RNA sequence: AUGGAGAGUUUGAUCCUGGCUCAGGAUGAACGCUGGCGGCGUGCCUAAUACAUGCAAGUCGAGCGAACGGACGAGAAGCUUGCUUCUCUGAUGUUAGCGGCGGACGGGUGAGUAACACGUGGAUAACCUACCUAUAAGACUGGGAUAACUUCGGGAAACCGGAGCUAAUACCGGAUAAUAUUUUGAACCGCAUGGUUCAAAAGUGAAAGACGGUCUUGCUGUCACUUAUAGAUGGAUCCGCGCUGCAUUAGCUAGUUGGUAAGGUAACGGCUUACCAAGGCAACGAUGCAUAGCCGACCUGAGAGGGUGAUCGGCCACACUGGAACUGAGACACGGUCCAGACUCCUACGGGAGGCAGCAGUAGGGAAUCUUCCGCAAUGGGCGAAAGCCUGACGGAGCAACGCC
RNA sequence: CGGUACCUAAUCAGAAAGCCACGGCUAACUACGUGCCAGCAGCCGCGGUAAUACGUAGGUGGCAAGCGUUAUCCGGAAUUAUUGGGCGUAAAGCGCGCGUAGGCGGUUUUUUAAGUCUGAUGUGAAAGCCCACGGCUCAACCGUGGAGGGUCAUUGGAAACU
RNA sequence: UAGGAGCUAGCCGUCGAAGGUGGGACAAAUGAUUGGGGUGAAGUCGUAACAAGGUAGCCGUAUCGGAAGGUGCGGCUGGAU
RNA sequence: UAAGGAACUCGGCAAAAUGACCCCGUAACUUCGGGAGAAGGGGUGCUCUUUAGGGUUAACGCCCAGAAGAGCCGCAGUGAA
């Protein structure tokens, strides 16, 4: 017996998810070249370190992230760079 | 968020309210907080309202509600006449 | 091709397991059987509890031969094993969850009934 | 504020930085009212493999530090 | 200290040991006989068994497109000179959608769990927290999209699967500021460590609606907005003790116990994965099996103590059974999704659906436990400027000598 | 809820009692029937021709919109005894040694504060239990103010006894 | 042309509930028949204990007997001089 | 040799199936030796790295690889017997 406000959430979670996973997933593509970019002290060593610390928070502010897991990941690129 | 509102004793058809200083998504008669004062509707004339009205302002100046019916509790008194001078000052 | 004493699947939740065929039911000196054909049978492997055991002798119909049928139109459909399903003696089944394919030469042998309780039919 | 202070004795120092302590103080029975002594194994961070085995040893809790232990080492009142 | 009694029974007759049986209280009681009422309570203890039907979570037009209804300026007049044909200012009303928020609370149940589940007392220099309140600083400039609608195909259906348009406080791009983060200094502690100025580099927001007055304007009040601090709240983890019966259960562990790294969590950590080391727990009862939600409390007792968890509160766990993630501040979610399973239902047989341990009710079980009622008027909750709507929470009515007075 | 609570009038002794016990525990008994039969029974035990114990009838008594039976729990039960029991013969001393863990341990001085005692807090929510008032026409019930948290933790002290 | 950055769908293998087997462990129900016990009424047969109970009884053990019991060895008085 | 799988038959007669090696596990019952190769499972080709034993020895080499990763190919890796 779905009460009419459930068949409107399942509709709006779907059109949400794929919004997520979208952001989600370049968040953590933009910070796995640039962990890689940390490395071998390549030329965008300091211009994908910039990329990466944009993403990690435009995903922080809003909630697809925590704001202790930006400052962990950021953390994680900027005292190895 | 915390709310002043009433929790009701008493009996059938012999309503007595304790106020209360509690949070929403509690049960009526469940968790509280604290327990300011009461109101009794069904006494002889009045209805007997107690407030300890320097403890209620340690609730209204961080984020309490008086809800409809505490808000008449309070200004029959003259907690809310006074809850001004401390935003005016 | 099924004939006497072989061991077929049931597709049901009847009780039954694994059944074994005493007859092709049908004429006197039929043989074997394919979809469609009724068989009397006894279960061998049954499940603790449901309605039958072990050593009742039950009517039952062919669903999915492994060498199965040809249709009208010089189609074939083969199945990777024997099984069947245990009847209530007026082309109904016992259960209510028959599992897996059934063929659909047994739609006109007035077995609707296994064929709206079972998963698609090919 | 501040935390437990607890005092023990070592049992058995293993490797690699964690030494046992044993607090042992006296619940008394129920019913019948006799102290008994009762021991309590309490794992604990030693830093750099400093408590030899026969030391007593004071003790203060700390955050968990590991799955069993819970506690870390302030000072040690007497050794062997 | 208002606090403690007994009797019968072994014998032909005694004393003693010793069980047995009564006199006293209570109950979610049942049954038999009998039966004017009234007031407050209480009423599936069994089968956490399966459920017909209504019905318990919705709300906002002052977030905005559409629609629909229709007054009101409403022509010439079919002349039936008032019927509106349509046209319209469209006042204003209603909703199927998009969107915000709420669905994680309230309500039920006690199956599982002998356990940091709970009780009590602590700890977090290892923690998160939407709304609410307070303090400041802001709200700039652009873009494309998609439901609705129109059209097509499948299906008797209900809904899928296409094609083309449209709006926003939807979504997205770019500016502008942080006490976040990473580098260098000066205090104090309880080991890692903190707090409070500093000073350098990179990084990150956004919303408009309905008013007011007056300038064809440009400031503006109400409450949405996001940024950083606090407070309040709710939550999480850790710890000392207190936790049933068996030893006719004595060896349990192998990510098990440490280490060093790395990931990842709101957060510490064998939480997980690599290597290194062989530890860890246990007669103070590891483990195993069996039983049981725990407590306030209630019943009993002169106390010591024994028994119970109905009702009423606190907490935990569960939502047909078993896994999983999404959305979100908050769930790994009781009238949400996905998958697997066992049942059950509709069917034009092409594929669709449902989970009363919510409130009454039904069948079944049983010695046994009720009306398919009324109302949002009170108190509380959600969404709204608000009127207000929704609330089987709750307030009441009904049935039963079930108890008390 | 509800034209309900309640208040005014009108009428009538109208319609509104059963239920279990009667030997002795245990306050309440005589008579007919029946004659180890039919049956009672919580215990001991009643019935075979004069039954106060069966079955009925008249009495009486317990107390009453209830009464009685059954089930379960605590008490009586000092029949798990720390308070508060025992082991020669009633049930109960291992057939006796050597000894591990554990329990317990002579006298004095100094000393510490774990146990112990004492006083400063904090807390053990609300409801109820006890006590005192208030509101129910009384009482049940309801409300408010108090013993009070006495379990524990934090903090000073005392130093005999372990 | 559009392409690169991406992203989605798909595909690849580690972990994964259920299911599949397999041998044991544990627990429960049932089972023709079976052997002790309890209780009853006694069908029937004895006389073992209690009186030095007909041979003092009893305890351990072996043996014999349909059983009660009998005997050997040792012990006891809870027995007779 | 489809499909079935002892329905054959006095009877699984015959045939089929099992088999090597390595690894894991192996019950009832026992005269404690056994049962036991009980049963029941798993692995096996080739190529390249890692080191890696036995020592062959002036040693890695000679010789079995002591083992682990990585890769390749087929329907199948004691690919025949």
């Amino acid at each position: 017996a779905n009460i009419k406000s459930a068949i409107k959430r399942v509709k709006t979670t779907e059109k949400a998810e794929a919004r997520n996973i979208s952001q989600k997933s370049a968040m953590r593509t933009a910070v796995k070249n640039a962990k890689t970019a940390v490395s071998n002290n390549a030329d965008n060593k300091n211009e994908l370190v910039s990329l990466a610390v944009k993403l990690v928070d435009k995903a922080a502010q809003s909630n697809l992230i925590h704001s202790n897991k930006a400052d962990r990941i950021k953390s994680q690129l900027m005292t190895a760079n | 968020a915390v709310k002043i509102r009433l929790t009701r004793l008493g009996s059938k058809r012999n309503p007595f309210y304790r106020i209360v200083v509690a949070d929403a998504r509690s049960p009526r008669d469940g968790r509280i907080i604290e327990q300011i004062g009461t109101y009794n509707p069904t006494s002889a004339n009045a209805p007997e309202i107690k407030v300890d009205e320097a403890l209620a302002l340690k609730w209204l100046n961080d984020g309490a509600k008086p809800t409809d019916t505490v808000h008449n509790i309070l200004s029959k008194e003259g907690i809310m006449k006074k809850f001004d001078e401390q935003k005016k000052a | 091709m099924i004939q006497q004493e072989t061991r077929l699947k049931v597709a049901d939740n009847s009780g039954a397991r694994e059944v074994l065929t005493i007859k092709v039911l049908g004429g006197s000196g039929r043989k074997t059987a394919n979809i469609g054909d009724v068989i009397v049978c006894t279960v061998k492997n049954a499940t603790p509890g449901g309605v039958v055991k072990k050593g009742d002798v039950v009517k039952a119909v062919i669903v999915r031969t492994k060498s199965g049928v040809r249709r009208n139109d010089g189609s074939y459909i083969k199945f990777d094993e024997n099984a069947c399903v245990i009847i209530r003696d007026d082309k109904g089944p016992r259960g209510t969850r028959i599992f897996g394919p059934v063929a659909r030469e047994l739609r006109e042998g007035n077995f609707m009934k296994i064929v709206s309780l079972a998963p698609e039919v090919l | 504020n501040d935390r437990k202070v607890y005092v023990g004795k070592v049992v058995s120092d293993k490797m690699d930085k964690t030494i046992t302590v044993l607090v042992e103080t006296y619940k008394t029975h129920k019913l019948y009212g006799k102290r008994v002594k009762y021991s309590k194994k309490y794992k604990t961070h030693d830093e750099n493999n400093s408590a030899k085995l026969g030391d007593i040893v004071k003790i203060q809790e700390t955050r968990p530090l590991s799955a069993t232990k819970r506690f870390r080492l302030v000072e040690i009142v007497e050794e062997s």
